């Protein structure tokens, strides 16, 4: 599906662009900033959003912190 | 808020309580918990 | 007028740059000469960068060197997609016979380069700064094409407007109180000016002068029944109590330096006279 | 302690409507509100004679903590809004929120 | 009031002092007797004009001058204390 | 042959090779005196980068004529 | 400030449901136009007694202060009651930026007459000019 | 200092003082800046004294 | 003129004796002190805006000085970076090797002196990929300083906003308000003070220039805008005055040249109202 | 009343002798007076370490 790849991009750019905004952010805030900033083109699947922060995660874009799971920090 | 000053819609929580979308990231800010229910808010449905 | 022009308050800065390193790495102010460079709107002509060109003198003309400036346009080329070429530019006074054996070597890029002459010595009518044309007279025989002043306008976008205001805003051997008096000396002799023209139009009114207009001298008796300006009792004490504020602060300040140069002056009497 | 459990919801209530009892005789509202919402659900999902008892504690513990979000508002509990033993609470609650001292002490006086 | 929204007069009503605070009031009319006191008035201001002028050029001066002492008190000192370097190196 | 590679900041570094000179030794050569990484360095002559093509028979390399190293940019 | 002599008409127009009451003896319309009287009367005055303000909004001394303060608490004014001395304070200007506004409108009037001195005898403007800078 | 407050005597009653920030702000500003003034010109009287060597043998 | 007229000429035994001794390989924290030239900024802020919300960025040119790093001059790299992250593949580089010899045919003898790079969104700061360029520049261009120019951050708070870092190297083992303005690598660099310059040609046509916010001016009246900023300039000179006299037991010479500027501030604003007072008014009684 | 105000609630006074309450509509900025204070302080202290370093 050429629109699920484009829609993943989206989120994966955004997710990034976010982080890169605020540099530490909460799973609540991370998820409705990209809500917010992604409503232009489409109305996102919070199951996608959180598969994109794990794949971020795994291509050490972000990272959890020590401290709480529910903490992201950009890297 | 929408209404006194300008995309409005719904954002479901996991105990499907069906807030608006930015009267919830306001509350947010402030609690972490749902409104309603008063148990940790997680995203779900928009 | 022919063709209009626009210009931005980036290629101005560019030239004066560009004269200000020739004249301090030949010791003395020289003549230089660069490229403008800029977009061709129609009937609109909008100058927007420029680059230092390599001119080489022989005897006592200018030969612009070509092959730098067809690898300086293939290098910015790629850089500003729709930026072509449009003139060149050069410091000096008066347009002059070297200017126009310059342009006849430039016209052969394009079909009417600019010309932007910056004069920093202006102390005549003319304005320093100025912008000419290449007009091919009609003149039998040997023509020489004269050169045609154009006016130019004051276009600025908001985001560029905004930087030089506050680059403008910030200050900094000159003395600081210096700067900022001049600061507000420039600015209170633009008042000046205009409250000067507003009287003298006042007083040639008066008598015989210009055809008095009636709405003018009410709109200037309203000017000067608008001073003083809050001469009210309130006013003069958050007036008192700014001045009182800042001379506290000043009073802090000066005891701080004081205290700085007192711990400078018992450093050296320590280590001049140090007993033990 | 236990976090590894399906238990009936009757269970689930029970124990819900324990903790939420306790959190307001040890005068923890914040925790009694969800604890009795919690009950609250588990007795409608399952039951009847001890689901509109939940429901007036909660909306007690609701309006214990500083009230703010209506309790008929959710939706479990709005359709036992106009129930006639839920009544007087959602009086209660609609003079409590949107302060009205009249209206709060008239139905205290009526009821 | 009434006058107020005519905008002939742009004002406030301050009923604890009894005062009536205007910021802008248009220009009545003006004879042929009285232009005098408007060149007066803007002779006045030019003056002021001139002398704020004159006062800040002043200052300007002293504040360079004092600079250019401050400086030259700095490098005679500088000078003096290498040449008694110079000296003390025998 | 001299070449006398510089830096765009101007540091200068003046190497002695052979104009027939197998390139893998000067590599080793280099990489085990200054320890360089070949991930970061360009070698840019005349304003192209050189790639794996023939070397020293195309180009006129006279006394060092200017070899610009640059170091890789990338930010975000 | 609207009288309620000009309202007369438009209460005719009103569909019956937007002309009852309050429980009060004041319909929806002789409510709204005090609110509106209200909040215009809180631009014209820096401050304004109860009797005052009641006296040209026809409500007598004390439901124009319950009005004066149910229009704060909810943002829809500024200003605040001084119930000892029965006085309304809208709008306090510190000195110094009033200078500032003043100076600015001095220097904006000057602009507009030199506009209008130029665009009336632009020969006469430019040879004065031209002397001027001389 | 544990309350700021004035008795007034005559009525019975106790008041509540408000400390001045600026103007106390302005007087113990002043007051440092004169005991700076009165330390360091005995610091200078100091310096000279024992510049001179000036001892009680 | 004369001394105003410095800065501007460039001398090579300088630049070589100071390049050769390299007394940053001593104290990493050296340098200090950036100073900019207006063309440089100007030509910064344009490019970066250029760009929009994809990041583009550029070389320097300038050189060194004591502990102070001088740019006159700026680059723009033929980059096409995404809306996040600029690489410079190949077209870059090359561009800027033919533009170094380009500029040296006209008379730039200023060198390279580092990158500037733009930050569209995401304040100033150098992240993991910028504090490891960087500190690889430095590793092998020591002279080197790293800028971050925040264009949408600057059209929008209507303030020049762009910030000078240079990293230290690694394995350089020496609170809480340096972790959301900066990055997780906040300890791995330090941001040089940044300051402003510009020429007497350049000041000359910009009064010049200056015709139409003269009205600005004389109503400006700072100490009221500016107050804010100077009590917590003053809340800062106490702290630093607090660390002065711990040392007393040279920080006091920067205490007291903080303090000066500060108060040179306020009467400079106390000046602006006295002429204003004067102007307008002490006329009509 | 004296409930609220012990608890932060409210903002303001009472007088016990006029039956009133006054709010507290107060406190503007001066934080630079503030700020002062801590200059004068640390001035202060200065001076003492300074002076009394040897002479
Ligand atoms: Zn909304
Ligand atoms: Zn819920």
């Amino acid at each position: 599906s050429a629109v699920d790849e484009d829609r993943k991009m989206y989120l994966q750019a955004a997710i990034v662009r976010i982080m890169k905004a605020r540099k530490v952010l909460r799973h609540n805030a991370l998820i409705q900033e990209v809500i917010s900033q992604s409503r232009a083109r489409f109305n996102p699947s919070i199951s996608m959003i959180k598969k994109c922060i794990e794949v971020l995660i795994d291509k050490q874009y972000i990272e959890r912190s020590q401290a709480s799971a529910d903490e992201y920090s950009y890297v | 808020e929408c209404q006194a000053n300008q995309e409005c819609t719904v954002a479901w929580g996991v105990c499907n309580h069906a807030f608006h979308f930015h009267c919830i990231s306001r509350w947010l800010k402030t609690r972490q918990v749902c409104p309603l229910d008063n148990r940790e808010w997680e995203f779900q449905k928009y | 007028g022919s063709v209009s022009v626009a210009l931005h308050p980036l290629v101005i800065l560019n030239i004066s740059d560009h004269w200000i390193r020739m004249r301090s790495q030949e010791g003395r102010p020289v003549q230089v000469i660069g490229a403008l460079i800029g977009k061709q709107e129609g009937r609109n002509i909008e100058v927007m960068n420029s680059f230092e060109l390599l001119s080489h003198t022989v005897e006592e003309k200018i030969i612009i060197d070509k092959e730098y400036y067809y690898t300086k346009e293939e290098q910015f080329k790629q850089v500003f997609k729709e930026l072509e070429f449009l003139g060149w530019y050069t410091t000096g006074g008066p347009p002059d016979p070297s200017d126009i054996h310059v342009h006849k070597q430039v016209c052969e890029i394009i079909e009417s380069p600019l010309f932007l002459k910056l004069n920093p010595m202006t102390k005549h009518t003319d304005l320093p700064v100025s912008v000419f044309e290449s007009v091919i007279d009609i003149i039998n025989g040997e023509a020489t094409m004269l050169f045609a002043e154009l006016t130019y306008t004051l276009a600025t976008e908001e985001a560029e407007r905004i930087g030089v205001d506050h680059v403008a805003r910030m200050t900094a051997e000159n003395s600081t109180v210096a700067e900022h008096l001049i600061a507000q000396h420039s600015a209170i002799k633009m008042l000046h000016s205009r409250v000067k023209l507003i009287l003298e139009y006042v007083k040639a009114s008066e008598a015989g002068e210009v055809p008095f207009n009636h709405e003018i001298l009410r709109e200037a008796y309203a000017l000067c029944h608008c001073l003083p300006v809050l001469s009210t009792d309130k006013f003069k004490t958050d007036f008192y109590d700014q001045c009182n504020d800042v001379g506290l602060m000043a009073y802090l300040g000066t005891i701080t330096k004081t205290c700085n140069t007192m711990n400078q002056f018992v450093n050296k009497f320590n280590v001049l006279y140090d007993r033990q | 302690h236990i976090k590894s459990a399906i238990p009936h919801p009757l269970i689930m209530g029970v124990i819900r409507e324990c903790g939420g009892k306790m959190h307001l005789r040890e005068g923890e509202f914040e925790k009694a509100h969800t604890d009795f919402f919690e009950a609250f659900k588990n007795y409608d999902e399952s039951g009847s004679p001890r689901r509109t008892t939940c429901l007036k504690y909660l909306v007690l513990a609701n309006m214990l903590m500083k009230s703010g979000i209506n309790p008929f508002d959710s939706q479990e509990a709005k359709p036992y809004k106009n129930d006639p033993e839920i009544l007087a609470m959602t009086n209660l609650v609609s003079a409590y929120q949107n302060n009205d001292i009249t209206e709060f002490e008239k139905i205290l006086k009526t009821n | 009031i009434e006058a107020v929204y005519t905008d002939i007069i742009q004002g406030k009503l301050d009923q604890r002092n009894q005062l009536l605070e205007v910021d802008f009031c248009i220009g009545r009319d003006i004879r042929k007797k009285d232009i005098n006191n408007i060149v007066k008035t803007l002779h006045e201001w030019c003056d002021g004009c001139e002398a704020v002028l004159l006062g800040i050029e002043q200052q300007v001066l002293r504040a360079n001058q004092y600079k250019e002492n401050h400086n030259r008190t700095q490098q005679q000192v500088e000078a003096e204390v290498t040449n008694i370097k110079k000296t003390l190196k025998a | 042959m001299l070449i006398k590679v510089k830096t765009l900041t101007g540091k200068e570094i003046e190497i002695d090779i052979e104009p027939t000179d197998k390139v893998e030794r000067i590599k080793e050569r280099v990489e085990e005196k200054e320890g360089i990484p070949p991930q970061q360095q360009r070698l840019i002559y005349s304003g192209k980068q050189m790639n794996d093509e023939k070397t020293a028979a195309d180009y006129k390399i006279l006394g060092g004529s200017v070899l610009h190293l640059v170091l890789a940019l990338r930010g975000g | 400030i609207i009288r309620g002599n000009q309202l007369q008409e438009f209460a005719a127009m009103l569909m019956p449901h937007q002309k009852a009451t309050t429980a009060d003896g004041s319909s929806i319309l002789d409510r709204a136009v005090i609110e509106h009287n209200l909040l215009s009367a809180s631009k014209l005055y820096n401050n304004i007694t109860f009797e005052e303000l009641g006296a040209l909004l026809e409500i007598p001394a004390a439901k124009a202060e319950k009005i004066a303060s149910q229009m704060i608490t909810e943002g829809r004014m500024n200003g605040f009651i001084d119930q000892i001395d029965g006085i309304v304070h809208f709008e306090t200007r510190e000195a110094l930026p009033t200078w500032d506004k003043q100076i600015q409108s001095l220097c904006f009037q000057v602009n507009n007459l030199l506009e209008k001195i130029s665009q009336t005898a632009p020969e006469w403007t430019a040879q004065a000019m031209e002397a001027q800078m001389a | 200092g544990l309350i700021s407050a004035r008795v007034d005597s005559h009525s019975k009653i106790l008041y509540a003082r408000d400390v001045d920030q600026r103007s106390t702000t302005f007087e113990k500003s002043l007051l440092m800046g004169k005991e700076f003034q009165r330390r360091a010109k005995a610091m200078m009287l100091r310096a000279a004294v024992l510049r001179n060597q000036i001892h009680v043998k | 003129a004369q001394s105003i007229d410095e800065i501007y000429k460039y001398d090579k035994k300088q630049q070589q004796e100071i390049l050769a001794a390299k007394p940053w390989t001593k104290d990493h924290h050296y340098f200090k002190y950036c100073k900019i030239s207006a063309l440089a900024l100007l030509k910064m802020v344009m490019h970066a805006r250029s760009g929009g919300n994809l990041a583009v960025m550029g070389l320097m040119l300038g050189k060194v000085d004591g502990e102070t790093m001088i740019i006159m001059d700026s680059f723009a790299l033929p980059v096409e970076g995404t809306e996040t992250r600029v690489n410079a593949q190949a077209a870059a580089y090359e561009y800027m090797a033919a533009y170094i010899e380009n500029a040296k045919q006209v008379g730039r003898l200023e060198n390279a002196i580092g990158w500037y790079h733009s930050h569209p969104g995401y304040g100033c700061w150098l992240s993991g990929i910028n504090v490891s360029t960087q500190m690889l520049n430095q590793q092998f261009q020591e002279p080197f300083v790293a800028v971050v120019i925040d264009p949408t951050r600057t059209i929008s708070a209507g303030k020049v906003n762009l910030g000078a870092f240079r990293t230290y190297p690694k394995g350089y083992k020496p609170p809480l308000n340096k972790i959301e303005d900066f990055g997780v690598h906040c300890k791995q660099y330090y941001a040089l003070e940044v300051s402003y310059f510009k020429s007497s040609l350049d000041r000359k046509l910009l009064e010049l220039l200056w015709n139409k916010y003269w009205v600005n001016t004389l109503s400006s009246s700072s100490l009221l805008t500016n107050a804010d900023y100077t009590t917590g300039q003053v809340f800062d000179l106490s702290e630093k005055l607090e660390q002065s006299e711990a040392q007393l037991g040279d920080k006091l010479a920067k205490a007291t040249r903080d303090s000066c500027k500060t108060t040179i501030e306020a009467i400079h604003g106390l000046m602006s109202q006295v002429i204003k007072d004067k102007l307008f008014n002490q006329i009509n009684i | 009343l004296v409930q609220c105000i012990l608890d932060n609630t409210i903002h303001g006074r009472i007088d016990q002798v006029n039956q009133l309450l006054e709010l507290d509509h107060q406190k503007r900025g001066g934080a630079r007076y503030t700020a002062l204070d801590k200059w004068t302080n640390q001035l202060n202290s200065l001076n003492q370490a300074v002076v009394s370093k040897l002479a």
